[PDB]
């Protein structure tokens, strides 16, 4: 089942920013991302991919040039989290 | 005839902005398979040593203008990331790729043989 | 009768195994000797997978796998006629007729293998091919 | 410390044999010698045009077999490696990978021009000038091709280094 | 390395030969010098070697085993490398290795005596005759390496004979004559780490508690090539260490927990309690029953002695170079030995340097 | 000295400290291997030979077949020789002291002078007396055989 | 010390471990059967032993089957 819940993305989601360069170290869901933390292109798409890094959620094309807010990649977790298919070792036995 | 893993048309694209979307996505495709690249060549670097470099790459020339000439370089770029991804160059070459590399004066020049 | 012969040939393979084991830690000459530039272990280069010089990186067919799963029952099967090998004779008409039941009923298991075509390896993810069609307007 | 040095004792190569054990340690190593001599098994790497040169000794008017030479795939199962033909800058790294897999004791042949010196193409962007700058080299056989015979020349001659191997003698008179 | 190495294009030996470098320092690019590297085939000769002759430096090995000379020559061009063939016994074969040779570099050094050499024989006996010869032929430098313990008056036999050998060299070759100690290198096939990952190590305990300063064999390797071609540094004695001090048994486990090797440390021997007569009379008995160098009873005592810096010696800022650690460089060298891979980067040696200690 | 009893002490480690497919498989070799050779002694020649053609020659190889088609991923040592080690107390499947370690002895007579192998009885009794047996074991057989099909072949 | 049930410890942690397990355990009965049948002199129990050696490997068979097809399910998704 998806054990994530919005708290436990949101939580986690603050250490890995808490890892790069931030114009705040104050950051929720309101907060942006190119505003907020003064992110440019290149900037922007490391914390992005570090978040596919923890979450294991991989984000597409079409939201690429979409992405306004940090509530948003928190949201859109949830919606897209499923756990590894697991071996038949691990699954019944 | 079926063409091969990663790949795409080559085409001459017209048009200024979708050229940056292009490249954008293409610069997050490098940094998905950062951890891919340490385990398939067995490379010596961490994978954030390969994201600090993928990024030195990138940063390096995006200050290009000609887009007739901004096509090549995605076009090329494009055939780096797939002759990587597809595992196709030798260990050593990745070795070697990151591997590479202040001046001196006049008068330490002048001594030896300068060039 | 008496196999004490037998088991002394049998000791003897035993041993003999050792030997083919142990001559190759005594004969070779060490490592310092050739080049010394590395052990076994040391030489990852040499201790490695071949794979035509190139370095890289088994979902066999159903019907490989199924082949080999229809081997345990007709090999069930020819193991037990050990019985009437050694007893052709006493048994007579009434152990042949029995025979012939008993290979009757794992015929239609021959039969019904050979009619679904169930050990051919088959071709159907490809060698597909259409007619061109005009479709005029 | 106490020690003393001689000065007139000979090198290996021209120390002729003395006591008992010279003899057995000789005999160890021809025997051993003997066996490689013989069990000469090479490596198919042909490359370019050597490499049907390679072929033709192996042809009935030949036979390589004759003389307990079986060539094998395998670079494990291969003590020799008959590097015949161009050695591009595209395969030298590979070349490196299937050198390095020979187990110990392990011998290189360079036939043709291309694969001693770069033969033809020693002026190209994408050749290798001379194999010897990626494995060491045992016996150069020069031609473009060497004819049939010159490489089994070339084999000979190979050999009669292999049957001057001194290893077990080395050991107890050099080490 | 870089580009080009000498310093200047000419440079003028001790002796009065003239030799000008020709070449942006490629394979086919020259030096002009002529460095005899005596024990060029061993684990240190074949970096001092191959760093001579990339830069177009005629490198004479002299050799006692045919078959590994034979890798040697990929190094340099046609004709930069050159071999002779040589026995210490055979004073001839010494004197055709140097009679051309401007650079003679001393690598020879043993810890086990054989059926052929005691433990002085070579790094004395070896070096006194290397190095008076080697001046009677009129070559300008001599570069000489020794322990990082060496010591006249020790107990242990391979740091006396190693001291004096420093003595008898300043005896024959003269002034002129450097010595120079490195610290256990660690490089591939290394003696000093081969020694850490073998599994079956017994006396494990005993003989990993000693303490060492580890160097990277590739900075020593271009510690002699700094030194050959210059003259300023004649006469002087360098000490080679690392900065962060290791030890044999925070390695053994350091190495073990990166190989990830239950219950497997407990059966497959690799904590081998024993007496400690029992080493002794082991190392003993292999003495006369081995036919390869063993663990010998010389190592046996050099395990209770600590290795220790000299200060009349000199450092790698001596020569301007800065060591660099074991920390950056322990993972790849065991990486053949070792999902998804962790790399162990430089600063988590720590981390992992941390998880060994805690109990 | 029994040597038969080291092995089944070996192969009583091996079965505790397996890991993958691989160690497994092992130990149904390592467990028919003193079940042949105790039978080829002792008890039963015969079945020590049914044992192999059938056993090893049949579903063995069989075992390794599959799993090479299934996956290949990935307390100390003084518990587990404790553990064998109180295990090893007692070996007396039975409990009867007097039927253990009392010998006996039969008395042969030459009566039977059509001597023949116990597999020519067996035939001569699977093949006459119960029939029915051997019938119905021939069913089985059918059974399987449209039984495997059905469930692997997916079409 | 087998009331502890000790033997679950020396099972693997795979299905097919489990395949193991239950093959070593009708063979015991075999073996007890053979055991029975020539100390009595009794060739109806040495039927009766070429019976389970027979239907045991049915089952075995069976088992198989079932699990090589469980095992394709997981990756039966067949795109290409
Ligand atoms: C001719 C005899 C040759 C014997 C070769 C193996 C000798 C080791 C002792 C095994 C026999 C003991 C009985 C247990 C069966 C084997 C189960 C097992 O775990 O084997 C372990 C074997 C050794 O590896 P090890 O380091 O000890 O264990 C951890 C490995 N990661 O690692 C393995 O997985 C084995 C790899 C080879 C498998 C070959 C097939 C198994 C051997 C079948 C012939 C032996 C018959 C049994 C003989 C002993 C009977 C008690
Ligand atoms: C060196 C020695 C090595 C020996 C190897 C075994 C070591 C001991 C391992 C544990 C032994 C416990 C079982 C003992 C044997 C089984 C019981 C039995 O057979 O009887 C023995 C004992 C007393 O029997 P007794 O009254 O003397 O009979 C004489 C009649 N003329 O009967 C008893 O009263 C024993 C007490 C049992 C009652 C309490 C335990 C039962 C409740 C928990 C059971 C666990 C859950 C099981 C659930 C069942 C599943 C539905
Ligand atoms: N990291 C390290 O390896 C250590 C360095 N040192 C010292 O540095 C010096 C460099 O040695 P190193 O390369 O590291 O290790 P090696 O023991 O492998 O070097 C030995 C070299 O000297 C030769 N040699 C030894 N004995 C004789 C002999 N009787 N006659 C002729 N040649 C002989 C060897 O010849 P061949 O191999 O061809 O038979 C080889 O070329 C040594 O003195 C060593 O003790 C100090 C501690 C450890
Ligand atoms: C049957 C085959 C007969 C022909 C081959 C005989 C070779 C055996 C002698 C030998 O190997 O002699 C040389 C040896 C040791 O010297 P090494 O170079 O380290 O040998 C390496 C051999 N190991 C692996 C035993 C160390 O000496 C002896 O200790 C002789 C005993
Ligand atoms: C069974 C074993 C039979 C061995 C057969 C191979 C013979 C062999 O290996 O002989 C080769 C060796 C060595 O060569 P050599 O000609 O004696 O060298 C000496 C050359 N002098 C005499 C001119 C100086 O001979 C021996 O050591 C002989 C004793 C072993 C028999
Ligand atoms: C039990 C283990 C298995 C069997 C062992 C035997 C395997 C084969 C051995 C190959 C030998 C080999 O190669 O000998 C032949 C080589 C080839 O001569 P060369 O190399 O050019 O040197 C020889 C010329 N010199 C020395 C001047 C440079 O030497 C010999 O002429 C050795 C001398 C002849 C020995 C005859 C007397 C001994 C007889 C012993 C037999 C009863
Ligand atoms: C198998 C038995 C191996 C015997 C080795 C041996 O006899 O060796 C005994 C000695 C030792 O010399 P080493 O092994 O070269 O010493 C160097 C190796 N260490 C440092 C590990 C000791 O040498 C001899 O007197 C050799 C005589 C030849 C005997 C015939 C073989
Ligand atoms: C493991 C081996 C690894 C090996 C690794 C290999 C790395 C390969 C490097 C690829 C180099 C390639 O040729 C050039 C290229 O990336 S194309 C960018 C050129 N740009 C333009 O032509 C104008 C448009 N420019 C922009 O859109 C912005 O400059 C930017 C891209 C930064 C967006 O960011 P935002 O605006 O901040
Ligand atoms: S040397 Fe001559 S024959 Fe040989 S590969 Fe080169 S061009 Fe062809």
């Amino acid at each position: 089942a998806s054990t994530l819940t919005k708290e436990d993305v949101l939580t986690r989601s603050v250490s890995v920013l808490r890892g790069f360069e931030v114009k705040t170290k104050d950051i929720d869901l309101q907060t942006t991302f190119v505003q907020d933390l003064g992110m440019d292109s290149l900037d922007l798409n490391d914390a992005l991919v570090a978040l596919e890094e923890e979450f294991d959620v991989v984000f597409d094309d079409k939201t690429a040039n979409e992405i306004k807010t940090v509530g948003e990649v928190v949201d859109f977790v949830l919606a897209n989290y499923l756990p590894t298919e697991q071996s038949i070792n691990h699954t019944i036995r | 005839t079926n063409p091969t893993a990663f790949a795409q048309t080559t085409r001459y694209v017209k048009d200024s902005t979708e050229m940056r979307t292009l490249v954008l996505n293409l610069y997050r495709r490098y940094l998905r398979h950062s951890r891919g690249f340490v385990n398939n060549y067995n490379l010596d670097i961490p994978a954030s040593q390969v994201r600090t470099k993928i990024r030195q790459e990138f940063e390096r020339q995006r200050f290009v203008k000609d887009l007739p000439l901004k096509n090549v370089l995605y076009m090329k770029a494009q055939m780096e990331f797939q002759e990587l991804v597809n595992f196709w160059k030798q260990q050593c070459h990745v070795m070697q790729y990151f591997e590479s590399i202040k001046g001196d004066s006049f008068v330490q020049k002048f001594l030896k043989g300068a060039q | 009768m008496l196999q004490d012969l037998f088991n002394n040939y049998v000791i003897l393979v035993g041993i003999l195994g050792l030997i083919f084991l142990g001559v190759n830690y005594f004969i070779v000459e060490s490592p310092r000797m050739d080049e010394n530039n590395g052990n076994i272990s040391d030489y990852i280069e040499k201790s490695g997978p071949f794979e035509c010089g190139f370095s890289s990186f088994n979902p066999i067919p159903i019907a490989f796998i199924l082949v080999a799963l229809l081997f345990l029952p007709f090999d069930l099967e020819v193991s037990s006629m050990l019985p009437y090998i050694v007893s052709i004779y006493s048994v007579g008409i009434y152990g042949l007729i029995i025979f012939i039941l008993f290979l009757l009923i794992l015929i239609v298991g021959f039969i019904y293998e050979f009619n679904t075509k169930s050990l051919s390896i088959t071709t159907i993810l490809h060698k597909k091919n259409k007619a061109l069609v005009k479709n005029l307007y | 410390y106490s020690s003393d040095l001689p000065t007139d004792i000979p090198v290996l190569s021209k120390r002729p044999h003395t006591n008992l054990l010279d003899y057995t340690f000789t005999t160890f190593d021809k025997m051993k010698n003997w066996a490689r001599k013989s069990s000469f098994w090479p490596m198919t790497f042909g490359l370019a045009c050597c490499a049907v040169e390679m072929m033709h000794v192996s042809a009935p008017r030949y036979d390589q077999d004759r003389l307990g030479i079986i060539f094998r795939a395998s670079p494990r199962q291969s003590d020799i490696m008959i590097v015949a033909g161009t050695v591009t800058n595209k395969m030298a790294p590979a070349l490196r990978q299937v050198y390095d897999q020979m187990p110990y004791p392990r011998w290189v042949i360079s036939m043709g021009s291309c694969a001693n010196g770069g033969g033809y193409y020693h002026y190209s962007y994408s050749v290798v000038r001379g194999v010897d700058r990626i494995v060491p080299v045992d016996i150069y056989v020069p031609g473009c091709p060497p004819t049939s015979e010159a490489l089994m020349y070339g084999v000979f001659q190979l050999q009669k280094k292999m049957m001057d191997g001194q290893t077990h003698r080395m050991w107890y008179r050099s080490y | 390395v870089s580009t080009f190495p000498l310093k200047s294009d000419i440079n003028i030996t001790k002796s009065g030969k003239t030799l000008l470098s020709v070449g942006q320092g490629g394979r086919s690019s020259r030096t002009g010098f002529t460095a005899t590297v005596f024990g060029g085939t061993g684990f240190l000769g074949r970096v001092v070697v191959s760093k001579l002759a990339k830069h177009g430096t005629n490198v004479v090995v002299p050799f006692r085993n045919d078959r590994a000379r034979r890798q040697l020559k990929v190094n340099g061009d046609l004709g930069v490398v050159n071999f002779v063939e040589f026995d210490i016994r055979n004073l001839k074969s010494i004197e055709d290795s140097v009679k051309y040779s401007d650079i003679v570099i001393n690598l020879i050094g043993t810890e086990h005596f054989s059926k052929n050499f005691s433990i002085e024989d070579v790094n004395i006996g070896a070096a006194e005759r290397i190095a008076k010869a080697a001046k009677e032929a009129g070559v300008s430098r001599l570069i000489h390496v020794s322990s990082y313990n060496a010591n006249p008056s020790s107990s242990s036999d391979f740091y006396a004979t190693k001291g004096i050998g420093e003595q008898v060299v300043r005896d024959n070759f003269g002034p002129d004559a450097t010595i120079v100690r490195p610290a256990p290198m660690y490089f591939r096939n290394s003696p000093f780490l081969n020694e850490l990952l073998q599994i079956k190590a017994l006396g494990g305990n005993v003989i990993f508690k000693k303490e060492v300063y580890p160097v990277h064999a590739l900075q020593v390797g271009e510690a002699i090539e700094r030194i050959a071609f210059d003259d300023a540094t004649a006469g002087q004695t360098y000490e080679l260490f690392g900065k962060e001090r290791y030890s044999k048994k925070e390695l053994r486990e350091m190495i073990k927990h990166i190989i990830h090797i239950g219950y497997y440390p407990y059966s497959a021997g690799f904590y081998l309690p024993a007496p400690e007569p029992f080493l002794y009379a082991f190392a003993l008995i292999r003495q006369y029953i081995s036919s390869q160098p063993r663990f010998n009873v010389d190592q046996l005592k050099r395990s209770h002695i600590n290795q220790e810096i000299d200060q009349s010696a000199k450092t790698f800022t001596d020569l301007g170079m800065v060591p660099d650690e074991l920390s950056e460089y322990l993972y790849r060298y065991v990486k053949p030995h070792i999902q998804n891979r962790t790399v162990y980067s430089k600063e988590d040696i720590e981390k992992l340097r941390d998880y060994v200690n805690t109990p | 000295m029994n040597l038969e009893i080291l092995d089944l002490s070996i192969l009583g480690f091996y079965s505790l400290i397996s890991s993958n497919s691989f160690e497994s498989i092992a130990i149904l070799v390592a467990t028919i291997m003193p079940v042949i050779t105790e039978l080829w002694y002792n008890y039963s020649q015969l079945f020590a030979l049914l044992y192999t053609l059938i056993y090893v020659g049949a579903v063995v190889i069989l075992f390794v077949f599959i799993l090479s088609v299934i996956n290949e991923k990935e307390s100390g040592l003084f518990i587990l020789i404790l553990v064998l080690l109180l295990d090893d107390l007692d070996d007396n499947e039975s409990n009867d002291n007097d039927y253990n370690n009392v010998y006996i002895t039969d008395y042969a007579d030459w009566f039977n002078n059509y001597n023949e192998s116990d597999l020519s009885v067996i035939g001569n009794l699977l093949f006459t007396e119960y029939a029915l047996l051997l019938l119905i074991i021939s069913f089985i057989l059918l059974m399987s055989i449209i039984g495997l099909i059905l469930i692997v072949k997916k079409d | 010390m087998d009331l502890i049930l000790l033997m679950l410890v020396a099972v693997g942690l795979n299905i097919i471990d489990i395949y193991i397990m239950i093959e070593i355990l009708i063979m015991g009965c075999t073996v007890n059967t053979i055991y029975s049948a020539s100390l009595d002199n009794d060739m109806i129990g040495l039927i009766y032993s070429l019976i389970q050696i027979i239907i045991a490997g049915v089952e075995s068979a069976i088992g198989l089957s079932i699990l090589v097809n469980y095992n394709r399910i997981r990756n039966s998704e067949e795109i290409e």
